[PDB]
């Protein structure tokens, strides 16, 4: 595909703001959830490579990891969804735009189409 | 040295960098090049001794061909059209000349032959950073260019870098001659990508590049520079083996953990191009790396090594310096699988 | 042209004079009977070699002073000699300049 | 990859060492000016593999403007017949030819 | 038409690479490189290029091959491509050079940054311990 | 592109095989680095007067600049080599092997 | 007054490179008398060589390096 | 491809300015002073034609006004003009500094002649508006027509069709 | 106050060179943003012609041209030779 040369597209900017014309991610969403997931796990790695107790030794530093993970992925998972919105624009504004590649396939039933019957023996 | 001096090298070597990947035209692309060139050798010979002095003269002899063969594709394209931006290369010559200087700086084969000494030669933390930071400026001006690449070419070190590393890290038994032979595959995994999609060649860069910072933090925590010496981290500390035969799976990409994200995504590319046949070859040769892989980790943790008296004293004493991210490194280096569709945001 | 023949003619009359001198005595007939490699010179090569680099940065100045963006060349010069300067003082108090 | 920090800054770092046709000190022109300027015109906005098939006759005209390899062929074609034609004897050169001329100012 | 004088330099520039790439004494290969440096020098100057060449002559020569030397010590077709018009009344070569204080201020700045940093690295390097 | 530009090519060319040669003597490594960016510097130095080019004027002086501050650092490196050597033979630099 | 006599100086010359070349190609089959080599028909300033180009050695040599080695 | 269009040798005739290097320095004042005319129609004719060819009319007129120039100078002020660039002649740089009196009897020569007073500083180098009749020129470049911009799609965004379709992944 | 009065007089004696050159320096630097006199630099650098003037194509509607050097539109160097 390559979208880095797309017209009207600012140099650095995360999300840009067309972006905000979609659905947020809910809070509750999966993938949320999974990047909560994975900042409790290294919450759990970090106590015990410190040689602490893993699931007791600092509820803060569990807190503050878990919630720099969800925030990171809300961020991220505006920008894909993004991305994938505009993707899908451009593929329906060059389908709409250029007819003769996409031509409409004459509809046909099954009644009458032959296709070959190969016997299991 | 001193601790101003170094953070100072260490700014020097990250602007070059920058200057590199954020510039425009050739010259400044090469001064970013000769700038990080300058400020890394005092960086590998941090620790003064013989090796490190060999390796340093070994990576200044290599860097300065590359940076001269360089030039010399900017001139005869200068020459070609008078243009000094990066962009289409403009000259079939040109762009022969320049691939080829790439390929040195990256370490691509047939140009391989410094990686691994010159890794053995320098410390753990020199290693880290020649593997990691020293592969973004190359790899970024061969995105910029990918449109003009020679696919035959680049195919071709791309499957070289991949057999080399995976028959030279068979009779290895440092780990950084190890880790170095990974770099050159990963390396070549990279690039065969390049004249299809870019995407996929920063997604690859940066797992492998999570993957090496996880692996050489973890090496560095238990102070361990060959294969019998990391043989008695599990009689000290079984935590960091447990991690570490973790991460070593990871690496090999065997699902479902994260390194079996760039070879899925690169095959399903390359197959969307009508190629077959060279990610089939390129699995296959991938499964030498997952052998030495799984060497160490059985020397490592899957068993117990005998182990000495005098880790008693070691049993009594706790690391005074932690490093920060280690825990951050092995989570996204095992399970990111599942954000798999995240790699849209043209990471 | 000149400036050719200026050169061909100056080591012309110089190899004739220092061959006469060397061959006029050889005529008549008489009897015809390590390691140390000093550190600190080397680095007075180096540091003559960067002063002589940044000097040459510093060479289009007599030309530099036409532009009609005075404040900006003036800064840029002030920023040349203030950075040379910079490693003189550098190489002086890490002991660079004794003997 | 790249990262167009210029572009949002509008820094300018170095764009304007680029091209010939780009503000040289004292207005001093580059040697192909026109021929580049043309081929910059028409390939702005139209994308490089648009640009390259498309605008191929300017880029053509610069190419031969830079090099002049068309132009030393010619006249190297010239120079060879002449040197044959005087070589065998039907052609003489004229008093223009020959340093017999009238200067003009 | 001094019988191609820019392509007898060339040739004598090939000779002479091909004489110190054989890398025959270094001391002698020393003097070969200097001997092609001044052939070069002797292009330049030949084309145009008074202040480039005398830069060349200058610093190339008289600097960083003296250097090489004192380090070795211590051990062991043409005319038709040119212009038609005139200049004005400077040279463009110096104007396009002295542009480097009101066009290249970033050049200046990195090219600076660059020769304190190499400064530091010789000093560090050659620290020893 | 005429015999000029060729001829200096090819005095590049001739360098860069010397510096890949490696009879002995890593001086003559650099020696041939040297003169791989003195063919550089004219052959550029031709390109930008030939074409009016003015703006580039400034090129060939920072390429200078630059490789020779390389220079400074592979002769620091070369010294620091030789003490520890006694030569700056090539084949002392063993230690490290694939 | 300099511009007005350079322009006519190259003009006179151009012209009798042209009368000169059609008179030498006169038998070359394929040549074209006074063909261009650029596909557009804007002016393009000549070079040395298309000027003094059939002319003698001496003022081949003068208008190309008098400047230079002028002291 | 193509032809090279080249004027006739005759119409590149026409009498010559015959004189040397040191008396038109030493009447350039005067001369940009007094032909100021069609040397200005000439010069806006160059840059704007961007082409030789199509300025040889106005090059004879500049010939014509500056042979009138010297004609009148031969004929009014020809030895106190002659000592002038003589002066001129001699200096190695053709200084103007160096015999200011012979300057100053010139100039008052002329100034009582032909009532003519010598331009002042930075008055030769101003930038002057010329009155011709001559058309501009719509296509000086001889450009050809610009290649279509992209279709340049425009609209609002919608969410992807089933997200991702990413192998087997739901969002 | 009195120990920076100390240091200048302590390095005034046994280091002259040095104080010399940073003053010297210091001058250079901040000298320049104060003269009333570089502005004149910079417009008699602006009134050096290195290039032809093109003439303007007269319409009518440029009364701050002048049509003839000897006319009173345009810049004027006056303050130049009174400098
Ligand atoms: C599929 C996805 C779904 C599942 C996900 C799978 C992964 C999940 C977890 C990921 C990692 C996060 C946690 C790991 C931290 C490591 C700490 C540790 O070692 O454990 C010690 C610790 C107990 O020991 P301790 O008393 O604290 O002190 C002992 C010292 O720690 C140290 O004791 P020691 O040093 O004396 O003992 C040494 C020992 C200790 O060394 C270790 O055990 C190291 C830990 C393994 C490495 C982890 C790698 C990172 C993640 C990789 C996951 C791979 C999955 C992919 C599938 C392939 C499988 C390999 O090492 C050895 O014995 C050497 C031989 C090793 C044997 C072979 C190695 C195989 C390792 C592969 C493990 C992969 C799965 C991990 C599952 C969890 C394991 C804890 O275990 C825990 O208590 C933490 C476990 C999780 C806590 C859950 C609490 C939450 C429940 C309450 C809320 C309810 C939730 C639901 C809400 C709704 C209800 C209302
Ligand atoms: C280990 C697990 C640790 C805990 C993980 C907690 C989050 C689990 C999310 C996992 C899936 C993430 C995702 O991409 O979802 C998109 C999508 C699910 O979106 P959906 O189908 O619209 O949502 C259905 C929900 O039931 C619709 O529910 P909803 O829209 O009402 O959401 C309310 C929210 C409720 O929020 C809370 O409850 C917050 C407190 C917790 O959802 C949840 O937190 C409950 C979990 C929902 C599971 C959705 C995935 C189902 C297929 C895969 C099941 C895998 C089960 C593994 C263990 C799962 C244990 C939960 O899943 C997929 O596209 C296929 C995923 C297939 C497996 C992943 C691919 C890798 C396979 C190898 C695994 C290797 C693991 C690492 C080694
Ligand atoms: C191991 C998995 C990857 C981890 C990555 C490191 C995590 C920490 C990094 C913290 C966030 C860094 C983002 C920087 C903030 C602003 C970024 C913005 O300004 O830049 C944009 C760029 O955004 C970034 O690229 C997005 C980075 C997001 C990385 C996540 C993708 C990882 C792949 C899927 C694995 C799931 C990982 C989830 C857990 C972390 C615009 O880029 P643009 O100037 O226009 O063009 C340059 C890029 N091109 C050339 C390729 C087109
Ligand atoms: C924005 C973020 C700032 C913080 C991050 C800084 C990153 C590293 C520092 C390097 C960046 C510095 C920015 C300088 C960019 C150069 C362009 C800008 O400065 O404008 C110039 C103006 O020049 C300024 O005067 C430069 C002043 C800055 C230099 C002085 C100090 C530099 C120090 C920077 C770091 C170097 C090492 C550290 C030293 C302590 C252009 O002048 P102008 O005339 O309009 O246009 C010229 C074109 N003409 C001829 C057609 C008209
Ligand atoms: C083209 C490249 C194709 C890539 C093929 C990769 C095959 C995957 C395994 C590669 C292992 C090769 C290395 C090896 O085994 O060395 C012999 C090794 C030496 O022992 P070391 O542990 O190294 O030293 C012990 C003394 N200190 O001997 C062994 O241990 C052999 C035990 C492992 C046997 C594994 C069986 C693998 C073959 C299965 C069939 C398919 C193989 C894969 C390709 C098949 C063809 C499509
Ligand atoms: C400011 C002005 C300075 C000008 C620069 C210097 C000009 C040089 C002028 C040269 C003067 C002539 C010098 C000749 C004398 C040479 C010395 C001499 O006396 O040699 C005697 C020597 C002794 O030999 P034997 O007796 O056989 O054996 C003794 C050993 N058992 O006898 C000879 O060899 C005689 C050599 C013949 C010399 C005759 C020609 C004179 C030379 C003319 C100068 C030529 C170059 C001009
Ligand atoms: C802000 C302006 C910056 C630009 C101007 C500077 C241009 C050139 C000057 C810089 C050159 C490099 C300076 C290097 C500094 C080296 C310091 C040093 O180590 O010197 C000490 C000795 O000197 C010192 O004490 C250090 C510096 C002392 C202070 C110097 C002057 C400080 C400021 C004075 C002027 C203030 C402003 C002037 C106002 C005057 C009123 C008009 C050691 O000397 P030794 O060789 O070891 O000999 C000692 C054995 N007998």
């Amino acid at each position: 595909t390559m979208m880095s040369g797309r017209p009207g597209r600012v140099p650095l900017q995360f999300l840009p703001n067309e972006a905000r014309s979609l659905p947020p991610p809910k809070l509750t969403d999966p993938r949320l959830v999974y990047m909560g997931f994975l900042g409790y796990c290294s919450g759990l790695i970090d106590n015990a490579i410190r040689r602490r107790p893993v699931v007791s030794a600092g509820l803060h530093r569990q807190l503050l990891y878990v919630t720099s993970f969800v925030f990171f992925g809300y961020y991220l998972l505006k920008r894909q969804d993004y991305m994938y919105a505009l993707r899908d624009h451009d593929m329906f504004a060059y389908v709409k735009s250029h007819p003769e590649d996409f031509p409409e396939k004459d509809k046909k039933t099954y009644g009458e189409i032959l296709e070959e019957f190969h016997p299991v023996r | 040295m001193n601790p101003i001096i170094y953070t100072t090298l260490i700014m020097t070597v990250m602007s070059g960098t920058m200057l590199v990947m954020i510039s425009s035209h050739w010259l400044l692309i090469w001064i970013g090049f000769e700038m990080n060139l300058l400020a890394m050798i005092p960086v590998l010979m941090k620790n003064f001794n013989p090796r490190a002095t060999e390796a340093a003269t070994k990576y200044f002899l290599t860097q300065a061909t590359a940076s001269m063969m360089l030039m010399m594709a900017i001139i005869i394209n200068l020459l070609y059209s008078g243009q000094w931006t990066i962009t289409k290369m403009f000259n079939p010559v040109a762009m022969t000349m320049m691939t080829m200087a790439l390929a040195m700086k990256l370490g691509l084969s047939p140009f391989h032959f410094w990686v691994p000494e010159v890794t053995q030669g320098i410390s753990l933390q020199a290693g880290l950073l020649l593997l990691t930071w020293q592969k973004l400026a190359p790899l970024s001006v061969l995105c910029q260019i990918s449109q003009s690449i020679n696919p035959n070419l680049m195919l071709t070190m791309a499957m070289l870098s991949i057999l080399i590393g995976g028959w030279g890290g068979l009779n290895q038994t440092q780990l950084r001659k190890i880790m170095a032979y990974s770099s050159i595959a990963h390396m070549g995994w990279m690039t065969a990508v390049l004249p299809y999609n870019t995407t996929m060649t920063i997604l690859n860069l940066l797992i492998y590049i999570t993957m090496t910072l996880a692996m050489f933090m973890l090496l560095i925590h238990s102070s361990a520079t060959t294969t019998l010496s990391l043989s008695h981290t599990w009689n000290k500390m079984p935590v960091i083996t447990s991690l570490m035969m973790v991460t070593l799976l990871s690496m090999g990409g065997l699902p479902p953990l994260s390194g079996f994200m760039p070879k899925w995504m690169i095959i399903q590319e390359m197959t969307k191009n009508e190629s077959i046949i060279m990610p089939t070859l390129m699995a296959m040769t991938a499964l030498l790396n997952l052998y030495f892989y799984m060497r160490l980790a059985y020397s490592s943790s899957l068993t117990m090594f005998p182990s000495t008296n005098n880790m008693k004293m070691k049993w009594q004493f706790e690391h005074t310096k932690q490093m920060k991210l280690l825990p951050t490194m092995i989570v996204l280096s095992t399970l990111v699988l599942p954000m798999t569709p995240a790699l849209s945001s043209l990471n | 042209m000149n400036i050719m023949l200026t050169l061909l003619t100056n080591v012309t009359l110089a190899s004739l004079l220092v061959l006469i001198a060397f061959w006029l005595p050889q005529l008549n007939a008489y009897s015809e009977k390590r390691l140390p490699f000093s550190m600190k010179f080397f680095l007075v090569a180096i540091t003559f070699l960067l002063f002589d680099l940044e000097i040459a940065l510093l060479l289009p100045l007599p030309w530099a002073s036409q532009t009609n963006n005075l404040k900006t060349m003036l800064t840029m010069a002030l920023f040349l000699l203030i950075l040379l300067a910079a490693s003189l003082a550098y190489e002086w108090t890490q002991k660079g300049l004794e003997w | 990859p790249f990262f167009d920090v210029q572009k949002r800054l509008g820094l300018d770092l170095d764009r304007w060492m680029t091209i010939q046709s780009a503000e040289q000190p004292h207005k001093i022109p580059g040697r192909c000016h026109a021929f580049e300027k043309e081929w910059i015109e028409c390939a702005h906005g139209i994308g490089g593999i648009r640009a390259e098939k498309e605008c191929k006759i300017e880029f053509d005209d610069f190419v031969e403007c830079l090099l002049r390899q068309k132009t030393m062929k010619r006249l190297s074609a010239i120079k060879r017949q002449r040197d044959k034609l005087i070589k065998e004897g039907k052609y003489t050169p004229p008093p223009h030819h020959l340093g017999k001329e009238d200067p003009r100012p | 038409m001094t019988m191609y004088i820019a392509f007898i330099l060339s040739t004598i520039f090939v000779i002479g690479f091909v004489g110190f790439s054989s890398k025959p004494s270094p001391i002698y290969g020393g003097l070969g490189l200097i001997v092609s440096g001044g052939v070069g020098c002797g292009i330049v100057l030949n084309f145009g290029g008074s202040f480039l060449g005398l830069m060349v002559f200058l610093i190339y020569l008289g600097g960083m091959l003296v250097v090489f030397g004192y380090t070795t010590a211590m051990a062991t077709g043409d005319w038709v491509i040119y212009d038609t018009g005139d200049s004005g009344f400077f040279s463009e070569e110096a104007m396009g050079i002295a542009a480097l204080y009101s066009y290249g201020t970033w050049l200046v700045i990195v090219t600076g940054w660059s020769l304190l940093i190499g400064v530091v690295v010789i000093m560090e390097i050659t620290r020893g311990n | 592109m005429p015999l000029v530009y060729m001829n200096i090519i090819m005095a590049f060319a001739i360098a860069l095989a010397g510096l890949l040669m490696y009879r002995s003597h890593l001086m003559s490594s650099l020696l041939c680095l040297e003169g791989m960016m003195l063919s550089l510097f004219i052959m550029s130095t031709l390109i930008i007067l030939n074409t009016h080019f003015t703006l580039a004027n400034m090129m060939p002086i920072i390429l200078l600049v630059f490789a020779a501050c390389e220079a400074a650092l592979g002769l620091s490196l070369l010294v620091m080599v030789s003490n520890t050597y006694g030569t700056d033979y090539v084949q002392n630099l063993n230690l490290l092997q694939c | 007054l300099f511009q007005a006599e350079k322009d006519r100086r190259v003009l006179q010359m151009l012209r009798e490179n042209l009368e000169e070349e059609a008179i030498i190609m006169k038998d070359v089959p394929d040549w074209k008398v006074g063909e261009s080599v650029f596909h557009t028909t804007r002016w393009v300033t000549p070079m040395m060589g298309e000027l003094y180009g059939l002319r003698t050695n001496e003022e081949i040599l003068s208008a190309t390096y008098g400047f230079i080695w002028y002291t | 491809p193509g032809i090279v269009e080249l004027p006739t040798l005759e119409d590149l005739k026409v009498q010559e300015v015959k004189v040397s290097s040191s008396v038109l320095k030493a009447a350039a004042h005067h001369y940009g002073a007094q032909c100021d005319k069609p040397n200005k129609e000439f010069m806006l004719c160059r840059w704007e034609e961007k082409d030789p060819r199509r300025c040889l009319e106005e090059g004879k007129l500049v010939n014509q006004c500056a042979l009138d120039f010297f004609r009148q100078i031969k004929r009014h002020c020809a030895e106190p003009f002659t000592e002038y660039w003589t002066c001129i002649d001699y200096s190695g740089l053709q200084l103007f500094r160096h015999c200011r009196k012979q300057q100053a009897k010139f100039d008052e020569c002329v100034l009582d002649k032909l009532g003519w007073v010598r331009p002042d500083l930075g008055e030769l180098s101003k930038v002057t508006k010329v009155k011709t009749d001559r058309p501009l020129p719509e296509n000086p470049y001889h450009s050809r027509a610009r290649p279509e911009p992209n279709p340049e799609a425009e609209g609002d965004l919608k969410p992807a069709k089933h997200g991702s379709r990413l192998f087997f992944w739901t969002m | 106050a009195g120990r920076i009065a100390s240091f200048l007089k302590n390095a005034w004696a046994k280091e002259p060179v040095l104080v010399a050159s940073f003053a010297i320096g210091g001058l250079a630097i901040i000298l320049p943003s104060l003269s009333p006199y570089t502005n004149y630099a910079i417009r008699i650098n602006r009134a050096t012609p290195y290039n032809y003037p093109v003439p303007l194509r007269d319409d009518g509607n440029m009364p701050d041209v002048p049509s003839h050097p000897q006319d009173p539109q345009g810049p004027s160097l006056e303050w130049l030779k009174n400098l």
